[PDB]
């Protein structure tokens, strides 16, 4: 999506494997605010919006 | 209240042991007032400050 039209999308209900974001390290900037950078994100959410 | 002497203490220091218990559960400047969580939401060194 274009910026001012910024999409939000709900991960509901899903196991997530966040590991594969972080070992892929193509991500340019994968910078963690609040949330663990070091691949410590493996937490229970309630809501997730991307 | 004929013995109100000896409830105002332990009053006093039931209110004192509380009031230790609720500061306990402070977030004190911080994310969070649970330290696990801050283990688990941040990396060591981040976690240590």
């Amino acid at each position: 999506a274009s910026v001012y039209a910024w999409n939000r999308k709900r991960i509901s209900n899903c196991v997530a494997d966040y590991s594969v974001l972080y070992n892929s390290a193509s991500f340019s900037t994968f910078k963690c605010y609040g949330v663990s950078p070091t691949k410590l994100n493996d937490l229970c959410f309630t809501n997730v919006y991307a | 209240s004929a013995l109100g002497k000896l409830q105002d203490v332990v009053n006093q220091n039931a209110q004192a042991l509380n009031t230790l218990v609720k500061q306990l559960s402070s977030n004190f400047g911080a994310i969070s007032s649970v330290l696990n969580d801050i283990l688990s939401r941040l990396d060591p060194p981040e976690a240590e400050v």
